[PDB]
């Protein structure tokens, strides 16, 4: 079951790149684009968000805690199922 | 061929000043090299401590004005320090192709790029950041400035007579969209990206919370008022990258104005108020005839006095009674 | 020397009329004397009985139009009767210095002042009240009008050919910001000062509750419609001291239009719709070719028909079938 | 005498295309016959499935562009099929008399009418429905398009030099006022009439929910992107029947622009952004110099990227490094 804190974080910040695909960010809900990410699993995706990757800044450019970031990753994964 | 031309490096200056230039020049085309470094920063934008999660070229709103001459090539190095969080780029309205250069200048934090383009059209032109997918946010957050491309023999009136200014000022007007919380107070955000969602909500209402000259309410007032003298001719460059404005000099006029900002068109004279279309820069000449403090403002007076779109020019010199005289000072009705 | 020049006194008339003048004149420059008296008053602004706590020059919105000629001096006595509550002044966009005259004409209730200035630039120019710290409220509450400075030689087309009108009308467009109560009904205020705070909140939304020609919905309609006839040339002076507007004559055109309102610039011809920048007055000539009832309006049609920015012109004369013919009247599809 | 003039018949085409025409012509005046049929229909205005209860001329927003030459007579048969619910008519800004023809073309469902008028003024002119008491609703619901009246000698620059275009495209920009329900989602209505009351409430806020080119977010993208080649001159006709807009070609310019849309006036050159007044049509020529996909948009970037006022031009040809060159690709800061 998702937590409302994830979507809230997504809507406040992450959406700026992931709504469309700013700098080739995998778009929210893009089923094919997200398939390989789903296969990596949630922990790996969360680790990437925390670290930053390419044009995605560390923590997706937020000051959110790990649990809230996990919840936002979960919301993003959910939209791709 | 640009590679065969002399190269000159220009040192930029902070608004409202404009870097030293030539107007009319006997020089032929050259490659003029500039560098700008992007700075994201939280900035206080009014008298009441309201903050903006801002984005800037060179640490200022607007970015500095770049002057060349028609037929010069602009060669810009754009630096995005690793200390920034977002990717950026640059779109010059004065340039031809590749979305104004935006497609060729995509820089992530820690990266830089160099663009050359031919400035083959005279006029004041907006430049602004335009990262694909997040364009309006970067513009409204502060990423715009002006390129001025002067005709090789300077400005001309509609009959071809030479016009010369003694000083140039650059004013960038910024429509801001700062979110309020449920308690009715402006929100302060810990990071740039955390400000986005609530900011786009405000953007969609098309109603700015603040409209400011040069990055804050009162930026061009008090100690920081513009200055001039009776007899001096000033060029007032006015950019608005996102929304219309209507500049007016209170107690003055636009003597010669290019409101669409393109010098190959004849200017209009004697303007009370002119009109800068969102996404352009225009230019006005005025020669002061009276001393005193003037207001330079957006003549939607709510936008000017309530929301912030107003500055001052303090002018020295001798009062001219022929132009204006107080015949009877305020006194009781007889 | 303005002293030593002959003086003349002009009696003003209420909008939409304009006081008798000369276009092309053989007269030399003169000091033209005017008086205006400020009136604060409650006014009904729509057909539902909504009121505005208004402030006016000479009892009308807009104030009367003052006509001189380029090179004349305007000498205005401004009277603020003791029956008023607020201090007032006047800022002429046609004037040079002292914030348009505002600094020299600060009159408290029970006071008057006399200002002279040289009308050295031709055009239609806004004048409006501008008390320090109170400017937008005084302007949106009704304190604006037009100064028309005609070239001594009359109006001219782009090729320098003479243009002449048979009658002039003056239209002031007023964006109003009337507060609503918790019940969603417009508020009605006992006193002017009482209206201040609530009005400032509505102003800051940048959304007018009403936009009216000449002080109320339907002011220029019915018994009060403007009139002309086929073959007659009319000058339509349009002022908007605070907000942009886009005049259009339904079934007509602007034959010759100075949308920025400055007569030394060539006019444009054949306009369907023109643009008056907030903080300016512009002028259009039209010669009627067809009889009937025309609408003259702001062509944001919501602003016109929903909010009030529309008037009528009733035109006498003979229908011209060459210009327009009903070939088949509405009839059933076979 | 227009009776006695030869008649010609035009087959209209849907936007953004414009029916084939002559620019300069050796033909003399003719009566040019057009037919348009009104269609009220529910339309999907984005890729998300949002609907508008729309009203159109000929099934499209905008209606088709009609081209004649100055001195021709336009003879329009307007049909309002029995299938429709509302009365309609047509007001041509290019016509003189009877509210642009609206008084002579009132057609109830199941009726048609034929109007002739003399196109005696050159320019791009809006036409729109204007049923008494319902004008703004019909217009913002989709009932507008452009009449282009070309000079008989073709388009001219400010010195009277001939300007020729290889293709013309017509873009109608529509500010939509789509109501929202308690769930924050746009409302869907079963019939046109059912949408009226809620739509009027949105209109009065003066804030569009969407602003679209040619009836849909992203209408001018993909298979329906505008197209051209390096070396090709395009005429971009831009109509806005209700609200201001500020067209801009990203990476390009307006080489020659008639922003008020009236060809007997000299065009301006080298524009970055131009201004179409609500209730008018304007036109810009541009000759492509670089290949690539350009954005053509309203440069209030919120209106463009958030609300929908943006389209594409796909341009074939060879890149020109003289005009623009990536000197250094994005790479790490040294
Ligand atoms: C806390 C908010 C954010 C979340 C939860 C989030 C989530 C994710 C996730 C789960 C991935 C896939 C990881 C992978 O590619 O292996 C990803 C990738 C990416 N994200 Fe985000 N993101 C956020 C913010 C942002 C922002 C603000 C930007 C734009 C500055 C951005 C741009 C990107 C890009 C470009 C990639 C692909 C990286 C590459 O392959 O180079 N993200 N994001
Ligand atoms: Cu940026
Ligand atoms: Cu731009
Ligand atoms: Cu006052
Ligand atoms: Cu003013
Ligand atoms: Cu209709
Ligand atoms: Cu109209």
């Amino acid at each position: 079951q998702l937590d409302p804190a994830g979507e809230k974080l997504y809507r406040s910040a992450c959406v700026v790149c992931h709504a469309s695909g700013v700098a080739n960010a995998p778009k929210l809900g893009d089923k094919q684009a997200w398939a390989p990410f789903l296969a990596q699993g949630a922990d790996a995706l969360l680790a990437t968000v925390l670290k930053g990757k390419g044009a995605m800044p560390p923590r997706g450019g937020t000051a959110a805690d790990e649990a809230t970031l996990r919840a936002a990753v979960a919301y993003m994964m959910d939209a791709a199922r | 061929d640009a590679d065969k031309l002399p190269h000159t490096k220009v040192t930029l200056v902070a608004p409202p000043q404009v870097h030293p230039h030539e107007q009319a020049t006997k020089s032929g085309p050259k490659v003029v090299e500039f560098t700008m470094t992007i700075e994201e920063k939280k900035m206080v934008i009014d008298d009441k401590g309201t903050t903006l999660q801002a984005m800037t070229f060179n640490g200022s709103m607007p970015g500095p004005t770049l002057v060349v001459h028609e037929g010069d090539y602009v060669q810009l190095t754009l630096v995005n320090p690793a200390t920034n969080a977002m990717p950026h780029n640059v779109d010059f309205h004065g340039a031809t192709g590749a979305l104004g250069g935006a497609k060729l200048t995509n820089v992530n934090p820690g990266e830089q790029a160099t663009l050359r383009f031919k400035a083959d059209r005279s006029g004041t032109f907006v430049y602004h950041c335009a990262p694909e997918g997040m364009v309006p946010w970067h513009v409204v957050s502060g990423m715009s400035g002006t390129l001025m491309v002067l005709p090789r023999d300077g400005l001309k009136d509609p009959q071809g007579k030479p016009l010369h200014y003694d000083r140039a000022y650059t004013i960038g007007e910024f429509d801001l969209y700062i979110p309020k919380g449920p308690d009715g107070k402006y929100k302060d955000y810990a990071t740039l990206a955390e400000s986005y969602g609530d900011t786009v909500q405000v953007m969609r209402t098309l109603t700015p919370s603040h409209i400011v000259f040069n990055g804050k309410v009162g930026a061009l007032t008090g100690a920081n008022a513009l200055t001039a003298k009776v007899g001096e001719t000033v060029l007032l460059i006015h950019s608005q990258a996102n929304r219309d404005t209507r500049p007016h000099l209170i107690g003055g006029h636009g003597d010669w104005v290019w409101e669409t900002g393109k010098f190959a068109n004849p200017p209009q004279r004697d303007l009370e108020t002119w009109f800068i279309r969102g996404g352009s820069a225009g230019a006005a000449l005025y020669t002061f005839k009276q001393p005193g403090v003037y207001a330079y403002l957006n003549h939607n007076l709510i936008e000017a006095f309530e929301l912030g779109a107003a500055g001052h020019i303090k002018v020295e010199g001798k009062w001219n009674d022929d132009l204006m005289k107080q015949i009877k000072a305020p006194a009781p009705i007889p």
